[PDB]
C-alpha cells in the first residue's frame, strides 16, 4: 500500500 | 419508496440504460447459484491467483463467495455474470494454477476427493459466462509486452507484460513487481498502449523495478534479453468516451459495506471515469470509478433483480 517511493536500497 | 416519485421531487434523471454496458444492464436473467456450491475464482486482492470458492449468500442476482478454509473476513461479493469465476476443473483444463484449501498441499487436491470428503455440489457450468471458451483478444498473446499505466501509481506508464487471457480479457504484469499490481483488460482500455507510447508521447517510461541504467532502458534490447514479442500495434482499440453527464441518477454498490446498493448521483465526469456521490450522504463517501465496473447500475436494477435498494437518507 506505499506507493512507488525513490530509495537508495 | 420509488424511483419516479424521487426523480420527481428531485427534478432530476436517471442514467439511460443506453449509456450502460449490457452486463450492467441485463436484469431479466435468473441467478441459478446455490448455497453451498463450490467453484474457482480470482482473488480481488491478488488478481493473478484462483481460489476453491462457496457460494455463501445470494442476494437477487449478487453472491457472497467464501474462500475455503479462510476467514470469513475475506468474503466478497460478485454478480452471477461475473466473468472473474470459472466451474470446477476450468484451472486444470485451462492452464491456470488453483491454490489449494487452507492446509492442502498443491497435488494433494483433486475436485473429486475434495467434493467426496465435502458432499459438495460443484456449481454446474451453465451458470459461468467464462469457461475459455470465447474469442481470445485478438492479437494478445501470454507473453507479450506493452506499456502500462500503474493504477496504484498512475502518474506512472510502465513495462508491462500479458501474463493471463481468458476469454475476451488478459492480464497486464508489471515487470519484476508483485503481482499486486496486476489488472485484467480488453483491447480498448484506456490503461494500455502499444511498445514505444511514451517515447512518441514525450513520456517518461517506468522500467522493470531495478533495471540496470533505468535512463537508458531499450525496449529492443529488453525484448531481445526476455525472448518476447511486443503485443502488435493493430490489436489496441479506441475506447469511446462514456456519455454520463453530472447529476445523473443510479444505482451503485456501497464500498463501504459491499452488501449494499444505494441511490446514487453522478457528482463528476472523465472520458472513462464517473465520479459516485450517495445521495442523502456526506461528499466525504464520494468516489471514482470506471465507467464500465460490475458494481454500478441503471436505475431499476434491483428491483428487477430482487436486491434491496437503499433509499437516499432522510432527515
Amino acid at each position: 500500500r506505499h506507493r512507488k517511493v525513490l530509495r537508495d536500497n | 419508496w420509488s424511483w419516479e416519485s424521487y426523480l420527481e421531487e428531485q427534478k432530476a434523471i436517471t442514467a439511460p440504460v443506453s449509456l450502460f454496458q449490457d452486463s450492467q444492464a441485463v436484469t431479466h436473467n435468473k441467478n441459478g447459484f446455490k448455497l453451498g456450491m463450490k467453484l474457482e475464482g480470482i482473488d480481488p486482492q491478488h488478481p493473478s491467483m484462483y481460489f476453491i470458492l462457496t457460494v455463501a449468500e445470494v442476494c437477487g442476482y449478487r453472491l457472497r463467495l467464501h474462500f475455503d478454509g479462510y476467514s470469513e473476513c475475506h468474503d466478497f461479493w460478485v454478480n452471477a455474470n461475473s466473468p472473474d469465476i470459472h466451474p470446477a476443473g476450468w484451472f486444470e483444463k485451462t492452464g491456470h494454477k488453483l491454490q489449494p484449501p487452507k492446509g492442502y498441499k498443491e497435488e494433494e487436491f483433486s475436485w473429486s476427493q475434495y467434493l467426496r470428503s465435502t458432499r459438495a455440489q460443484a456449481a454446474p457450468k451453465h451458470l459461468f459466462v467464462s469457461q475459455s471458451h470465447s474469442p481470445p483478444p485478438l492479437g494478445f498473446q501470454v507473453g507479450m509486452k506493452l506499456e502500462a499505466v500503474d493504477r496504484m501509481n498512475p502518474s506512472l506508464v510502465c513495462v508491462a507484460s500479458v501474463t493471463d487471457v481468458v476469454d475476451s480479457r488478459f492480464l497486464v504484469h508489471f515487470d519484476n513487481w508483485d503481482d499486486t499490481y496486476d489488472y485484467w483488460c480488453d483491447p480498448s482500455s484506456p490503461y494500455i498502449h502499444p511498445v514505444g507510447w511514451c517515447q512518441k508521447q514525450g513520456k517518461p517510461l517506468t522500467p522493470p523495478q531495478d533495471y540496470p541504467d533505468p535512463d537508458n532502458f531499450c525496449w529492443e534490447k529488453y525484448l531481445e534479453e526476455t525472448g518476447a514479442s511486443a503485443v502488435p500495434t493493430w490489436a489496441f482499440k479506441v475506447r469511446p468516451p462514456h456519455s454520463f453527464l453530472v447529476n445523473m441518477k443510479l444505482e451503485a454498490v456501497d464500498r463501504r459495506n459491499p452488501a449494499l446498493i444505494r441511490v446514487a448521483s453522478v457528482e463528476d465526469v472523465e472520458d472513462h471515469r464517473i465520479k459516485i456521490h450517495f445521495d442523502g450522504w456526506s461528499h466525504g463517501y464520494d468516489f471514482w470509478i470506471d465507467a464500465d465496473h460490475p458494481d454500478i447500475h441503471p436505475a431499476g436494477w434491483c428491483s428487477k433483480t430482487g436486491h434491496p435498494l437503499q433509499p437516499p437518507l432522510g432527515p
